[PDB]
């Protein structure tokens, strides 16, 4: 289904923000950051009431549970 | 291929050529079956040059007893069989191509269609395809020029042309259809194969009559319908070979071809650059296109072309050789065309020129100097501008022009800041200048 | 991949008791309860 | 004379040398040569104001001061700052993967890719792949197609495929870049996937690229069941190659070879059409290609016209080129022995006979095709 | 005529010039006797509008010392371990790097002793491999001029205990040159790439010291025989030998290193090892008969004196299907028991002693 093609259209449907975000990219030596671009990113969002965050790539970098921290 | 399992090279050694004086005139068919037997046995043998022998042979035997019609269904057979060896068949089409050329007769040309219909079944590329393009070429000459021919080996070239060409073969095969291309009259397609085959240069730096011969087929195809700077630009790609090649002749007529070409061209940034460029040759000066050039390109004159056509228009009617001209403007109907095509690319000159020079000139005046009306002036100067090619305003009902961008307020006073600090820098400048002067004219 | 460290200490302690130069004054016992040496077991009929 | 000649010794003498006064100032410049920090400018604050990364380090902001060139500074440019100076003093460009850069661009002397025999077939599916989307655009303008991408090779471990890859780069031998797939471990956790996309960024520079890169197998995998974190670096490596030559930006006149010798073990989501749009498999090589293999590799040897190279091949069979220099070699110390100068037919027959029990010992010569 | 000037300014401009560079030389010497920062060279080839250099420092810093004003880039190979000004932020000059943590010394014998007289049995086999070995390399300027260049791969394939370890230190010790030893069985390693970068690493270490000698046992456990199951297919130790396929002509040029593999069975390989230009001198090590194996435990023991007069026909009778190895069981057996049997009967039990 293309899992993003319902967060590139939506946005325009009814018109809002769109971010890809992209969680490997996030992950990286801008771990520090890492908190500062959230608040960032989140205040874009807060700055425009009609948006909406899409993040990719969670399951394979971001957080996985059942592997020991590495 | 394939390894071969059984020869036959001693069995065909032994009966060919007795097969051969037993059948001497053709009349046994009975010969023929044989042999196809014979290389039938050795083509599932798997052997290649005992079916490519009795090949040769079998044609070889219906050209002595010329048995016209007999050889057409034979070849088919052959090449339909069951395709036999692809070594074999590119041989027997090999003597058939060297066969067919030496006898004239009327139905050859159903012989060449033949074997063209028996190669274009496919393998052109592989095993053998300059049979299929000297066939096509054969077919040319023998319908002396058509268009349908034309058309056929418009349409061939392309497949041998890319898989496997050669640096004069093919090349002159592509000349040799774009003419012909040419001839038919036919401007889209003639224009798709020449600059399809253009990009493949770095050869004529080598040509005897090739790359002039390509050009001066492209000459008229381009200048038919509107151009004017390619024209120049390979007119000036010809000048360079009598460079190498010093004959006076075509050399004096091709700079005055390219002369004249590269200032009817119509104005813009890269026709100043190759007029400028032009201008200044040594070898340019002693013909008159050199004052024709000299006068009709910069310090923005007049160009009065009911003037120029007795002031500089003398390679009309007599110069040194006076060809290229009389082939430009001394011809009827393309050549008043041309006449034309001078008669307003000097009126655009003369706008331009006017447009750096006059802020506002009266109307009668701009008419007289395109020696033309007021209305066709004005259609011109419309022509112009929808160009953007000159800024230009015109009161209709007042009939006067302006040239000038209205300056905003901002960058006017810019300017005269810029003038201020121009005259600020020049004051301290000319008080330097003259107080180091005072001191030097008073150490007394 | 089981036991991998094992084997990096196969490699060290067979470097540091091949002995190279044969020296009476140094001595080693290696004692266990089952014959489960590994692969040196045919090497050290040599050295153990 | 004598005052004529003693001079032209002692000035030769030097010339290259005596060029040292400004070695010793040049390393003693060095010696007060300020060192400046190196960053990349993220983002341009203001015209004045650039938020510039240290490599390593905070993100500062710098300025220039009067002439630096402002305008041709960009977010992500390379930018040299002092923490005492306060500015830019000077920009830089970029890098160039230099540990990739050596061992792409020291190709050896190689010969022409005529001189392997049988393989005419992948000869021009490689002219067809590289030289054509480069040579004739205009075609394919008309087609109005994208060139193919890439094209696997994959058989016994002898085919010529090394032979082939050393050829190709020494066609070009300035533009290839040549990748073995293992040297990406290291002893840090990073610096695996930025070096990936530092030469893929070195492949964006350069259009007409060609990457060759062996032993796909030794990235690929098919499935990793209890991963442990060697296992893990290896899945988000490949995920990373994967979504930078695919992803979403793709390259342009880009072409990567590569072969392995398990078609099987490969991941399914890296063979599918559009990251590898051609596969072909080396076969073995034929009869009489053997034969032509056997001519080249004897062809500079001490023999006479009695060779019966027909009783070569009807015995050697399933036999790479490899096993032909060795029966050639073989052929050579055996002329070595009793110290024979040229090569008789016998000393061939005698490594047709040790090469061939060489080989009856080893089984499964060849993975199955796929 | 002109000469007397030129000279005059010449040794002067010859000695004044060397003597400022000595004084720079000290300069930085003196820097690049102080030194701190590894050099993780990330080159630019930055041609100034020739190259230029980014050094990842050991404090974590970076340094893009420019157009690297003291050493040439065809020396300075990227890499690390070279030289870097702790003051001035410059590379200063190579230095050694590190041999990947087990291969800065894995088994490295700097140089063996063992001498071609104590083995022997198969003596035709090795004459064969010094011919193909050690000539290559005291006589290695032989094959220069002749224009043939010596095969590199040598497998030696046979039962354990014919010698293969020994003769090949041998052959090192008389090549006079490095000799490095590589525990082939333990090569196969859980992280990734580890094998791949172990191997690559003795292969750097062995070019850097001299035309050495890689002895790479157990080559049937690197190489499978491609007899593929799902319960072992050798997915992952094909990883590592392929990498050893393309180190194998690595030292093509100039012809170095030589590559020695020993195996029990040559038949548990793929057609990939045995290549012409890769392993081609597979060298059979039978078990020895009975006048070699009485003649190997006799130059064992030579170096003991207990019994004399032993003949050893009746050892040669009882050493039926053994080993070198268990030649030398057998006599140092005796070499245990001889003390205060004794003569032709204190050999039997030592192969009965291992099972
Ligand atoms: N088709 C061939 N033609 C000529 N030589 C070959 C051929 N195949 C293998 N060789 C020989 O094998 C060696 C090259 O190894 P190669 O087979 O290319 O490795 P790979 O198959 O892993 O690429 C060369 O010494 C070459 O002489
Ligand atoms: N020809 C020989 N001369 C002397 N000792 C030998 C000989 N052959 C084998 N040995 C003994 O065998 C041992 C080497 O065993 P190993 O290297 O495992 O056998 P292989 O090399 O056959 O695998 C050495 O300790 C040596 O004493």
């Amino acid at each position: 289904c293309g899992k993003t093609m319902l967060a590139k259209a939506v946005a325009h449907h009814t018109t809002a923000a769109f971010i890809r975000v992209v969680g490997s990219e996030f992950v990286q030596k801008y771990l520090g950051e890492g908190p500062r671009m959230v608040r960032d990113v989140f205040r874009l969002a807060k700055e425009n009431a009609p948006a909406i965050i899409f993040i990719d790539e969670i399951d394979a970098i971001a957080t996985k549970r059942f592997d020991a921290q590495t | 291929i394939v390894k071969m399992e059984v020869d036959y090279s001693a069995t065909v050694d032994q009966r060919l050529p007795e097969c051969a004086k037993l059948a001497k005139e053709g009349r046994l068919q009975e010969v023929i079956e044989t042999l196809l037997s014979l290389e039938k046995q050795t083509r599932t043998a798997s052997d290649m040059v005992s079916t490519s022998r009795i090949l040769v042979a079998v044609v070889k035997m219906c050209y002595e007893a010329k048995e016209w019609d007999l050889l057409n269904e034979n070849i088919m057979l052959l090449s339909k069989r069951r395709s036999q060896l692809k070594q074999a068949v590119a041989k027997m089409v090999q003597q058939c191509c060297t066969y067919v050329e030496e006898i004239t007769d009327l139905p050859i040309k159903l012989r060449l269609i033949d074997t063209l219909r028996m190669v274009t079944e496919g393998k052109i590329y592989v095993e053998i395809e300059r049979a299929r393009l000297t066939k096509t070429l054969a077919t040319i000459k023998e319908q002396n020029g058509d268009v349908k021919e034309a058309a056929s080996i418009l349409q061939e070239l392309q497949v041998e042309t890319y898989g496997s060409m050669e640096k004069k073969e093919r090349v002159e095969f592509i000349l040799e259809q774009m003419r012909l291309c040419l001839a038919v009259k036919d401007y889209i397609r003639t224009q798709i194969i020449s600059k399809k085959i253009n990009t493949k240069f770095f050869q004529e730096e080598n040509t005897e009559k090739l790359k002039l011969k390509y050009y001066n087929l492209m000459i008229q195809l381009d200048q038919h319908e509107g151009s004017y700077l390619s024209i120049c630009k390979h007119y000036r790609a010809i000048y360079d070979t009598p460079c190498i090649q010093a004959e006076s002749e075509k050399w004096q007529q091709a700079l005055k071809s390219v002369v004249l070409y590269v200032i009817l061209a119509p104005f813009d940034n890269e026709q100043s650059d190759l007029v400028h460029r032009i201008s200044g040759d040594k070898k340019l000066e002693e013909i008159p296109k050199y004052k024709d050039l000299l006068k009709l390109f910069t310090t923005m004159e007049l160009m009065r072309w009911s003037t120029l056509v007795e002031d500089y228009g003398m390679e009309l009617r007599k110069g040194s050789l006076e060809s290229p001209a009389t082939d430009v403007f001394g011809s009827t109907e393309e050549g008043e065309k041309r006449w034309k095509d001078l008669k307003n690319r000097v009126v655009e000159h003369n706008i331009r020129i006017m447009a750096k020079y006059y802020t506002r000139i009266t109307m009668k005046r701009m008419a007289q100097l395109l020696d033309l009306s007021v209305d066709e002036s004005e259609a011109f100067l419309s022509n112009l501008v929808v160009n953007k090619t000159i800024f230009a305003k015109v009161d209709r009902l007042a009939g006067i022009i302006n040239f000038q961008r209205p300056k905003d307020p901002n960058n006017l006073l810019n300017d005269w800041s810029q003038k201020l600090n121009s005259l600020m820098s020049l004051v301290n400048k000319t008080t330097h200048l003259i107080a180091k002067e005072e001191m030097i004219h008073n150490l007394q | 991949g089981g036991d991998n460290e094992v084997q990096r200490t196969m490699l060290e302690l067979i470097n540091q008791l091949d002995g190279f130069d044969p020296r009476g004054n140094i001595k080693v016992l290696m004692a266990t309860n089952r014959p489960d040496t590994l692969d040196p077991a045919l090497m050290r009929p040599g050295r153990l | 004379k004598e005052i004529d000649g003693r001079l032209k010794e002692l000035r030769e003498q030097l010339k290259e040398l005596t060029k040292q006064y400004e070695k010793s100032e040049n390393d003693l410049k060095a010696l007060q040569s300020v060192g400046q920090i190196v960053g990349e400018v993220l983002k341009q604050l203001t015209e004045e104001k650039f938020i510039v990364k240290a490599t390593n380090g905070p993100r500062y902001v710098v300025g220039c001061r009067r002439q630096l060139d402002k305008s041709k500074l960009k977010p992500g440019t390379r930018v040299a700052l002092d923490m005492t100076t306060l500015t830019i003093m000077r920009y830089l460009p970029r890098e160039v993967d230099p540990l990739v850069y050596n061992m792409s661009h020291e190709d050896p002397g190689n010969v022409s890719y005529s001189e392997i025999g049988g393989l005419s077939e992948q000869i021009r599916e490689l002219r067809e792949v590289i030289e054509l989307p480069l040579t004739n655009p205009e075609l394919f303008q008309r087609v109005g197609i994208i060139p193919p991408k890439g094209c696997l090779l994959y058989g016994p471990p002898g085919t010529g495929k090394t032979l082939l890859a050393r050829a190709v780069a020494s066609q070009l031998d300035c533009n290839f870049l040549k990748v073995v797939s293992s040297s990406i471990v290291d002893k840090y956790i990073g610096e695996s996937a930025r070096l990936i996309r530092e030469m893929f960024n070195y492949a964006r520079d350069h259009q007409p690229c060609i990457i060759f890169m062996d032993e796909i197998d030794a990235i690929g995998g098919r499935r990793f069941s209890e991963g442990t974190s060697a296992d893990r670096e290896i899945q988000r490596t490949l995920m990373e190659l994967l979504n930078q030559m695919d992803g979403f930006d793709t390259l342009h006149r880009v072409k990567m070879i590569m072969a392995t010798n398990r078609p099987d073990t490969l991941d399914p989501a890296l063979l599918r059409p559009g990251r590898l749009d051609r596969k072909i498999h080396i076969d073995l090589p034929n009869e009489q290609a053997r034969l032509d293999i056997l001519k080249i590799h004897a062809g500079p040897i001490t023999k006479h016209g009695e060779i019966d190279y027909e009783a070569i091949v009807k015995l050697s069979d399933g036999f790479n080129g490899a096993d032909l220099r060795n029966v050639c070699t073989e052929a050579g110390m055996f002329a070595i022995r009793a110290d024979h100068d040229f090569v008789v037919q016998e000393d061939f027959m005698k490594a047709v006979r040790k090469v061939a029990d060489s080989k009856k010992l080893e089984s499964k010569l060849d993975y199955k095709p796929v | 005529k002109i000469m007397k000037s030129e000279v005059l300014r010449v040794t002067h401009e010859l000695q004044a010039m060397k003597d400022k560079i000595k004084e720079n030389s000290e300069k930085i010497k003196v820097n690049k006797t102080l030194p701190y920062l590894v050099s993780n060279v990330i080159e630019l080839l930055d041609v100034d509008p020739g190259k230029c250099a980014v050094i990842k420092t050991s404090t974590r810093q970076t340094y893009f010392l420019p157009v690297i004003g003291l050493v040439d880039a065809e020396k300075l190979k990227p890499g690390d371990l070279v030289g870097v000004n702790k003051d001035s932020y410059l590379i200063l000059e190579t230095l050694p790097t590190e041999y990947d943590s087990r291969v800065k010394a894995m088994e490295v014998d700097e140089r063996p002793t063992e001498q071609y007289s104590d083995i022997g049995g198969l003596d035709k086999q090795i004459q064969e491999l010094v011919e193909a070995i050690v000539l290559p390399m005291n006589h290695k300027e032989k094959f220069e001029n002749l224009g043939i260049q010596p095969p590199k791969g040598v497998l030696m394939y046979g039962p354990p205990g014919t010698g293969k370890t020994l003769l090949a230190r041998a052959c090192a010790a008389q090549t006079k040159a490095t000799f490095l030893k590589l525990a082939g069985p333990q090569l196969v390693q859980m992280f990734i790439g580890d094998g791949a970068k172990l191997v690559r690493d003795a292969f750097a270490l062995a070019k850097e010291k001299a035309p050495s000698i890689i002895f790479i046992d157990e080559l049937d456990a690197i190489g499978t025989k491609r007899f593929d199951s799902e319960k072992a297919g050798d997915r992952e130790v094909q990883r590592t030998m392929l990498e050893l396929l393309n180190q194998l002509d690595g030292f093509q040029p100039n012809t170095q290193v030589k590559v020695i593999a020993a195996t029990n069975r040559v038949d548990i390989l793929d057609p990939a090892l045995l290549r012409s230009g890769r392993l081609d001198r597979k060298i059979e090590f039978p078990m020895p008969n009975e006048e070699a194996r009485a003649r190997i435990m006799q130059i064992h023991s030579r170096k003991m004196n207990v019994s004399p007069d032993v003949n050893y026909e009746e050892l040669a009778r009882c050493t039926d299907d053994f080993n070198g190895a268990q030649c030398k069981a057998v006599c140092v057996e005796a070499g245990m028991i001889a003390l205060r049997e004794l003569t032709h009967e204190d050999y039997m039990e030592g192969i009965l002693e291992v099972q």
